[PDB]
């Protein structure tokens, strides 16, 4: 999963759409934190000055050694529309902070006209208030329910609304009468992926289908920034949220990012998953959500000290399990079991990462246990798949002079129907579907003679 | 593929003080990190035989024969079950407990006592002896017309039928118990044999001998011990402990000399009287009493009379000591029964490192030689520094394309010869020789084919020893390599025997894995590679290289070797590329030279 | 995780003269600039922490110890507590003939121990950089020099950088403190524009300061005057017993009252 980091989605947006996102004060604070220190300090410097500042002055402030680093940050600011060029009468061109972005940062920094994103009329004690540890358990259970659809367990209690999102996401595909759920190869890789990265990918999929729903993309993004900074101890009010946000909150309950005591309740409790959600892997060798429970051995014996149906299913896909016990689960990384994971569709690096992420503390700091000897064998199996390539290829004959064949090769290469140049053998690798266009070019070559 | 024993064993929250998991199948898992593991491991060795010994977790499976050995020790049935409960994370299954009860119900279902060199069978209960007599085969082989005996019934048993009786006892589920009484053998004369106080004794060897003696009279047992690493010392020390004339059988002629050499330093009795049946020395055989023989190989029928008849007769009368067996896996099946017929021993001792003998699941001679009393830990030996921590690297070389086309075309043994003679594999061996030459460490190369090593040696101008060579010429080259301090590459065949020297050398290269004797190759790795210095440091001067031809299915043996390696504790790695074999000047680098090699193998008759 | 501690030397007599002058810059404006700088420091990094201390003539008071306007709740609360503390201290003052000048050294000593207790509270695994910003409008005191020197040594031992900006006149004690610590020393020509100077040099983190170009700290001269006749000497004899500078060699040393041994 590419890490947006509040940059990739912002990049390529229309300037007015970026200004609409900058309309919320909370989003501007999140963007300010996202900005690198050199850019962030400069935005603070230009925050108090209305006058545009010339490029020559901008070059002067940074040292010549650090000027190259500043140019990359300046490019990010221009793409985000935080900095917009202003043409001065003099040759030097002034750079001025975006007014909507500047005003909202000023509203967060000092008193402003806006009343803030969240307002509470007067709520203190909450009936059936959710405990912080119970919130953490609820968040883990709800995410397991989303995953468990890709297991077929009775614990998969999706609200059907989540199931429709899963089909739109493509992690789970329903085919045949009765729409029975099936796991896509991408879905198996998604299960292997860490939970914070999984949440971020799901949010991007929600944004893609948000346009069909009609929910505003900027409003959903603003709520996501609030979720990242949300504190379990703090409580937030459902009232003061738009109807699209209320629908998003109901979907958030299915994700487990947000816990609602009641759908119509005017108070909602932030959940651990929302704070955990981020565009990054939780750890290379550690998981914030779960302490490592998998023991990794060069012998290929794996012991799991935590008993969960979802965890057992994930371990089973990469490695078949010889024995099952509640205290410890015995699993072997057989060559056949890894081959079954490849047939389902999985990343070999992801399997190593999954074992390292849940590796036991005794296993950590030991060089041999982290990489199994089977990984060399997995590369050899991948090489066998790489060796054999299948595509349909039409065949052309009587090419005669090589120069005429080369002219056809250039047309075929542009089409992409050509698999190989094959200049000497003079046998076309053009696909049958694209053969008609290549044949038309070949006939034109015959006419030119 | 998943077995749930959660129903079989009740779950109890006692995992901190317990390192063992007990299951109905009898498979048990031991945590090496836990402190309680050392006590658990000793209990596991006595009641169970390990299918595998991974360093991180020890795997032990309960065996009826191993349990019977514990019953022979005299451990109480309640105590064995109680020890399992003490070390069990989850409650012990009732069915496994019932299996333990049946094995420990009687210490010996049938008890065998040697009196006046006669195998009398004595039973506390007359009905049990009557049940043994019921079998028709036992009646046919029963000896007829040949003391505080309260509640004792004794019937004489033919020495020849004793081996048959053991097989019949397994059929009747009435296993024999080996008991020897020195007072009962009045005819045998007591003699004094003492190990030299100056001579050092390894601790593991002393512990194994102490266990074999057990309580009172010595009890027959088989001890797994390193071969070529103090292996001779354990047997000679055992002979001193018995204080009775004893015979050592070694298939290798060189091994017999090594056993004698160890015996000579500690005992000054040998200087006054020395007799060797091997080599037909026959020096004062009656007076010396102790003799050295090679199973039934030494005996010749119709080739010689007078002296040969006397040599066979003298061994039985002069030596009444427990039989000593070496390289049992190398020995063919039923050879031990033939030796038992020629000379009868009250107890049987086996000293071979390999867990499995003869590499046959269907046929095992373990029942004939008795249960395995103790197994040496190879990892412990590496910590001691008696044996080097061998590093095993597998080098994979692609089969030559011209060679492969011939290999698929013919299913004859010539195709196996083509796989053994792989030019890329030869280049990898030559590069390894160059790498060892830079180190200056002594290097040995072994090829499964007898002439394959010789052909490579002729190309590299290196000395070669093969099975069809004069023993004296082969020994002289071995003396130059070890006794003389010189560094050279020597190509060695199996030669039909195992050769080891007092000077210790390390490093071996395996050209091919197609050899029929898989256990012999596994033994060769331990015997050839030895610690450069006593108490060797963690850094190892011992490097083992295996050359594998790709697409010849040589990997299948390599997978079997890994199971042997985990028990050894030897470090294991695989290198697909030597990362410099191609960037070196080696013979057969050119494809045309490889084609010439292919033509020569095809020209040679299958 | 960067700790910025701001210490301002406030003299009611000096600030009162500024109020009598009726200049646009005021004591109220100076505190407002400090609060805006503090809000910016907290805004750039949530981990970064701000502590504000004001020095009265005879005492030192620590000013630092919702979103009504949409301003961040933490920033609004921090400013409110400081506003109550500053007004209470400034409105009531006690006139002392002996001490008409506020003690910067006493405030600095309190700040250094406060940083030390906070550093102990901070987890060892997380790393905190501690820096001190000093704004001085009061005149330097010769008597306070002995106390001032010890606080500079405490900052050097604790490796806390001291950065000082002087609104009207450079202070020899203050410039020496910056030189020993290695912290940047700056003089602000325009008192109303002080906030802009604070943002450019004082606000950036030490890593950010190296990347940007900032005016170099003024070189500090070293002056040795004998306390005997309060007179500066290029070469001064120093007595071994009392370590006191002497303009000329003395057979009997007055500072320790011992007589120098003569061979
Ligand atoms: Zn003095």
């Amino acid at each position: 999963l590419q890490c947006r980091n509040l940059q990739e989605f912002l990049g390529g947006l229309s300037p007015g759409v970026l200004d609409r996102l900058y309309g919320h004060p909370a989003t501007c604070l999140a963007v300010f934190r996202e900005l690198p220190s050199l850019a962030k300090n400069w935005v603070m410097r230009m925050l108090f000055l209305e006058q545009p500042l010339p490029q020559a002055a901008v070059a002067l402030w940074v040292k010549k050694e650090f000027s190259k680093a500043q140019e990359e940050s300046t490019g990010l600011l221009s793409g985000l529309r935080i900095w917009h060029t202003q043409l001065l009468p003099g040759g030097l061109q002034g750079l001025i902070l975006n007014p909507i972005f500047r005003q909202n940062l000023r509203i967060a920094l000092l008193g402003g006209g806006k009343a803030w994103s969240d307002d509470t009329s007067q709520l203190g004690p909450d009936k059936h208030a959710r405990d912080v540890p119970s919130l953490d358990k609820y968040a883990e259970e709800r995410w397991e329910v989303v995953l468990h659809f890709m297991v077929g367990s009775p614990s998969a209690a999706v609200s059907q609304d989540l199931a429709q999102l899963l089909s739109q996401a493509g992690l789970m595909k329903s085919t045949e009468p009765g729409e029975p759920p099936c796991i896509t190869s991408a879905g198996f890789q998604f299960l292997l992926l860490d939970t914070p990265a999984q949440l971020w990918y799901f949010m991007l999929q929600y944004l893609q289908t948000a346009q069909s729903r009609g929910m505003d993309l900027v409003e959903i993004l603003s709520f996501l920034f609030q979720l990242s900074f949300s504190t379990l101890g703090k409580d937030y009010s459902v009232e003061g949220m738009s109807d699209s946000l209320l629908n998003f909150l109901q979907h958030l309950r299915e994700f487990g990012l947000v816990f609602q005591r009641k759908r119509k309740s005017r108070r909602y409790y932030p959940t651990r998953l929302a704070i955990n959600l981020s565009s990054g892997v939780s750890g290379a060798g550690g998981t914030v959500h779960q302490p490592g429970f998998i023991v990794v051995e060069t012998n290929y014996r794996l012991y799991a000290y935590t008993e969960s149906e979802l965890q057992i299913a994930l371990i089973a896909l990469f490695s078949e399990m010889l024995y099952r016990f509640p205290n410890m689960v015995v699993a072997q990384v057989t060559r056949e079991s890894v081959q079954q994971a490849i047939a389902s569709g999985i990343t070999a690096q992801q399997i190593i990462h999954f074992l390292r992420t849940r590796a036991h503390p005794v296993m950590l700091k030991q060089t041999p246990v982290l990489p199994p000897t089977i990984t060399d064998q997995i590369r050899l199996w991948e090489l066998e798949r790489d060796r054999l390539r299948f595509t349909e290829g039409v065949l052309y004959n009587q090419f005669l002079s090589q120069v005429d064949f080369e002219l056809l090769l250039a047309h075929a290469r542009e089409l992409g129907v050509l698999v190989f140049e094959n200049s000497a053998k003079r046998l076309m690798v053009v696909t049958p579907a694209g053969h008609s266009d290549v044949k038309r070019f070949w006939k034109r070559q015959k006419h030119s003679s | 593929g998943a077995k749930d024993y959660r129903l079989q064993m009740p779950l109890k929250d006692d995992h901190t003080s317990r390192p063992l998991w007990v299951a109905p199948d009898g498979h048990i898992f031991l945590e090496a990190f836990s402190p309680v593991y050392k006590y658990a491991q000793d209990f596991l060795v006595a009641i169970a035989e390990p299918v595998c010994r991974p360093t991180h977790v020890h795997e032990y499976k309960l065996t009826a024969y191993s349990l019977y050995a514990a019953v022979s020790v005299g451990l109480q049935t309640s105590d064995i079950t109680e020890y399992l409960r003490k070390l069990s994370k989850t409650g012990v299954p009732d069915g496994i407990m019932q299996f333990i009860k049946l094995c420990t119900v009687s210490y010996g279902k049938v008890k065998l006592v040697l009196k006046h060199n006669r195998y009398f069978v004595e039973s506390c209960h007359p009905d049990v002896i009557q049940h043994l007599l019921q079998d028709p085969v036992i009646r046919e082989c029963r000896l007829r017309n040949s003391e505080e005996e309260t509640q004792t019934v004794s019937f004489e048993v033919k020495q020849e039928m004793i081996e048959e009786l053991q097989k019949r006892c397994i059929h009747l589920e009435y296993p024999l118990l080996a008991e020897y009484d020195f007072r009962n053998d009045s005819v045998n004369p007591d003699i004094n044999i003492d190990l030299k106080p100056t001579a050092v004794l390894r601790p593991y060897q002393e512990k194994s001998l102490r266990k074999m003696f057990g309580n009172g009279r010595a009890r027959s047992g088989v001890i797994v011990l390193p071969c070529g690493a103090g292996k001779s010392l354990v047997g000679v020390t055992a002979a001193c402990t018995v204080r009775k004339r004893c015979l050592v059988l070694g298939n290798s002629a060189v091994s017999v000399e090594q056993w004698k050499a160890q015996f000579k330093m500690w005992s000054t009795i040998d200087d006054s009287q020395i007799c060797r049946f091997t080599s037909d020395a026959k020096d004062k055989p009656i007076g010396c009493s102790v003799a050295i023989s090679t199973y039934s190989m030494l005996g010749h029928t119709t080739k010689r009379s007078w002296e040969a008849e006397r040599v066979m007769e003298w061994l039985k009368t002069q030596e009444w000591g427990l039989m000593i067996l070496d390289e049992v896996h190398t020995i063919p099946a039923k050879m031990f029964r033939r030796v038992l017929t020629i000379v009868q021993a009250h107890c049987k001792l086996g000293l071979t490192a390999t867990l499995v003998r003869e590499d046959d699941k269907i046929v095992d001679l373990n029942f004939l030689i008795g249960p395995k009393l103790y197994e040496a830990n190879w990892m412990e030996l590496q910590n001691n520094g008696y044996i080097a921590k061998v590093q095993c690297a597998e080098v994979w070389c692609p089969m030559s394309p011209e060679f492969y086309r011939e290999y698929v075309a013919i299913k004859t043994k010539k195709r196996i010869l083509l796989y053994t003679m792989n030019p890329n594999k030869f280049r990898a061996c030559q590069f390894l020789i160059k790498f060892h030459e830079r180190r200056n460490d002594k290097i040995i190369v072994f090829a499964d084919n007898v002439f394959a090593l010789k052909e490579y040696a002729i190309r590299l101008n290196k000395p070669y020893i093969y099975g069809p060579t004069s023993q004296g010429e082969r020994m002289q080259i071995l003396q130059n390599f070890k006794h003389n301090p010189k560094i050279n590459t020597i190509f060695i065949s199996k030669v039909g025997d195992t050769s080891f020297d007092l000077p210790e050398a390390n490093v071996l290269i395996q050209i091919s894995s197609h050899g029929g004797s898989r256990r012999q190759e596994a033994q060769r790795l331990g015997r050839v590679l030895r610690a450069k210095k006593g108490m060797v440091a963690e850094e190892y001067n011992a490097f083992f290289y295996s050359l594998v031809s790709q697409d010849t299915q040589e990997m299948a043996y390599s997978t079997k070797r890994q199971r042997f390696l985990v028990d050894q504790g030897y470090s294991f790695k695989v290198i697909t590329k030597l990362a410099g074999m191609e960037e070196e000047d080696l013979a057969f680098s050119t494809k045309e030279e490889q084609q010439q090699l292919l033509q020569k193998v095809l020209a040679a008759t299958d | 995780l960067n700790l910025l501690v701001i210490v301002v030397d406030a003299n009611p007599i000096w600030w009162g003269k500024q109020a009598l002058k009726e200049s646009q810059f005021t004591l109220s404006k100076c505190i407002d600039a400090v609060m805006v700088l503090g809000n910016s420091h907290l805004f750039m990094n949530r981990s970064n922490k701000l502590a504000v201390i004001a020095s009265h003539i005879q005492e030192s008071r620590f000013l630092y110890p919702g979103s009504k306007d949409g301003k961040y709740e933490l920033l609004t609360s921090a400013n409110e507590v400081i506003v109550e503390e500053i007004k209470d201290l400034m409105t009531k003052s006690d006139i002392k003939g002996q001490h008409t000048e506020t003690l910067l050294a006493g405030s600095l000593a309190k700040a250094l121990c406060y940083i030390h207790r906070m550093n102990k509270e901070v987890k060892d695994n997380q790393e905190m950089k501690s820096r001190i910003l000093v704004i001085k409008a009061a005149e330097d005191s010769a008597l306070q020099y002995m106390n001032f020197m010890n606080v500079i040594f405490a900052a050097q031992k604790q490796n806390i950088l001291i950065d000082a900006c002087v609104l009207d006149s450079d202070s020899g004690l203050l410039q020496q403190a910056c030189d020993i610590t290695g912290g940047l020393y700056l003089k602000v020509p325009q008192m109303p524009s002080l906030l802009q100077y604070l943002l450019w040099v004082f606000l950036p983190d030490q890593d950010q300061r190296s990347q940007l170009i900032l005016p170099p700290p003024v070189h500090v001269d070293y002056r040795a005057a004998c306390f005997c006749h309060r007179n500066l000497i290029e070469i001064g004899y120093v007595c071994s017993v009392c370590l006191s500078i002497f303009c000329n060699f003395s057979p009997i040393c007055t500072t320790c009252e011992t007589a120098f041994k003569i061979s």
